[PDB]
């Protein structure tokens, strides 16, 4: 519950 | 972690699988400079989804489309023997208890392999591991804590293997009911919840009653004359109402029985 959604880690070329 | 050997084949181009601190699979996607939590097939076939907006009944829609996943994840070539002698040999009797991203892999990989051993070229055994873990973290980990249920991910593969109906019905039931057979009103909310996610992750479940499946529970033990516990026989009676929470497995056994 709360953070039942979050982004993978960020691109790094 | 190791299983990073393996899984990666499953990703070829301009992508690459990814692992994040946390042991969660993610995807890196060089041409377009993006990451995604979801593998870029199953985007694939989820934008593919779209094509059976159009269907007019949503018990029939939603189910077309699962089977649309089922055929991709080729869980219709799994009989319930076969998921449950797997779930055996990987020791998944707690249903109350979390399982990590590896033993999901681990289950996965002992049953695809088993049907690449009996099908002919139609299971690419890395590809099918991580398309369905995939899918399974979407219906059952949204905010990818890289955990789920055993009871989740039994659902999840009884509800879309090839077994009759009532068999799936059968088994179901049985993990949530007691030792001696009985399901009381917690426990059949256990198997319902689980239920309902596979319908709401494809944005299907304002059309089975809503994510919350009390109503639904309430609806049975009235139907049952509010017996304190339920057995199995009476469940199955029940479902044969399809109840608008479950109504899209079903449906399902219909639209694969049509044929497609």
């Amino acid at each position: 519950n709360m953070t039942p959604y979050r982004s993978p880690p960020p691109y790094v070329p | 972690p190791a299983s990073q050997h393996f899984l990666s084949t499953s990703v070829q181009g301009p992508w690459e699988r990814a692992i994040s601190p946390n042991k969660v699979p993610y995807y890196i996607n060089h041409e377009t400079q993006t990451t995604c939590w979801d593998h870029p097939k199953m985007t694939e076939l989820y934008q593919s989804l779209a094509d059976l907006n159009n269907v007019r009944f949503s018990a029939y829609r939603t189910a077309m489309k699962l089977r649309r996943l089922q055929k991709a994840l080729c869980l219709d070539l799994l009989s319930l023997s076969a998921a449950c002698d797997a779930l055996d040999q990987h020791n998944l009797k707690q249903n109350d208890q979390p399982m990590d991203i590896l033993q999901i892999i681990n289950c996965l990989t002992t049953i695809y392999d088993r049907l690449e051993q009996e099908h002919n070229n139609l299971v690419n055994v890395p590809l099918c591991v991580d398309m369905c873990l995939n899918w399974l973290l979407n219906v059952y980990d949204t905010g990818r804590t890289g955990r789920i249920r055993v009871l989740s991910f039994k659902t999840g593969i009884i509800s879309l293997c090839k077994a009759h109906l009532e068999d799936k019905y059968r088994y179901l039931f049985k993990q949530v009911a007691s030792s001696t057979g009985f399901c009381d009103q917690r426990r059949l909310g256990l198997l319902l919840h689980d239920s309902i996610q596979i319908p709401r992750q494809l944005g299907e479940v304002a059309s089975f009653g809503g994510s919350n499946i009390e109503p639904s529970v309430r609806s049975c033990f009235q139907f049952a004359n509010n017996k304190p516990e339920i057995e199995a026989a009476l469940f199955l009676d029940w479902m044969r109402l399809e109840p608008q929470s479950m109504v899209w497995l079903p449906v399902l056994h219909r639209v694969a029985a049509a044929e497609t």
